[PDB]
């Protein structure tokens, strides 16, 4: 689960 | 014969990692990031990045959930030693991030270019002439990529080289399971690649290729690093 930073 | 970076003193340098997982004080205290995530993954790439540099000799420096003001404080410290018998600095900044800026845990902004330019020759004038390096992993800004289908003086500003996880305005990613994808890439082509003795920008032109070939399938989203540099040799790391 991508996520953004 | 081309000009490379002197690279053989123990140890090359310090290698500064500020490491920024914990965002519960941004979320308590800036409106706008009520929801801003603690940034699960990043413990690997600091696992990553301590393992590649110190087998290049470099000496780790790890500063996990630091403030604006702490990190401005840990850059004064480093800008004010003595790195005379030091052949190279380096500094990995893992955060959060937006256009041009930084984010410390506690959600105030810190521009990179305030970060980098403690470390020019007059700031700090040990390491004068030699390579100052630094990597952000950080968004910089909220839009995502799309993808298509296919004696001597020298400036105050030289041998720099600037790392970016991503161009300006899009964003970069972190997998929970796996670190960033910038700073995996990263260390993987640096640990192939440094011993066969390939310069700095060969191995962030890899690591551009292989950044690129990633997807982010639910959002049809790419990631397109972007290094920048004022190095005057070639910058290889025996």
């Amino acid at each position: 689960x991508l996520q953004p930073x | 014969l081309d000009k490379v970076y002197q690279m053989k003193s123990k140890p090359r340098g310090y290698c500064l990692i500020i490491n920024n997982h914990n965002f519960a004080k941004a979320r308590e205290k800036v409106p706008k990031l009520h929801s801003i995530r603690d940034r699960n993954g990043t413990h690997l790439d600091a696992g990553a990045l301590t393992t590649t540099f110190e087998e290049l000799h470099f000496e780790i420096k790890p500063h996990d959930d630091c403030t604006v003001e702490q990190i401005y404080e840990i850059l004064k410290i480093y800008q004010l030693m003595d790195h005379s018998n030091m052949d190279c600095f380096i500094c990995c900044i893992l955060s959060h991030g937006d256009k041009g800026i930084i984010y410390g845990t506690d959600g105030q902004e810190a521009p990179i270019y305030e970060l980098t330019s403690q470390f020019t020759g007059l700031k700090c004038p040990s390491l004068a002439g030699k390579p100052k390096v630094f990597f952000i992993q950080a968004c910089q800004g909220d839009n995502y990529q799309k993808g298509i289908p296919v004696t001597r003086y020298i400036p105050d500003e030289a041998d720099f080289l600037l790392g970016m996880a991503t161009v300006n305005n899009c964003v970069s990613y972190r997998n929970p399971a796996e670190g960033t994808w910038y700073i995996q890439s990263l260390c993987q082509s640096l640990r192939e690649r440094c011993p066969r003795g390939d310069d700095i920008l060969t191995i962030l032109t890899e690591v551009n290729y292989e950044v690129s070939n990633k997807d982010d399938k639910k959002n049809m989203g790419k990631q397109m690093p972007q290094p920048t540099f004022t190095l005057r040799k070639k910058l290889v790391f025996p």
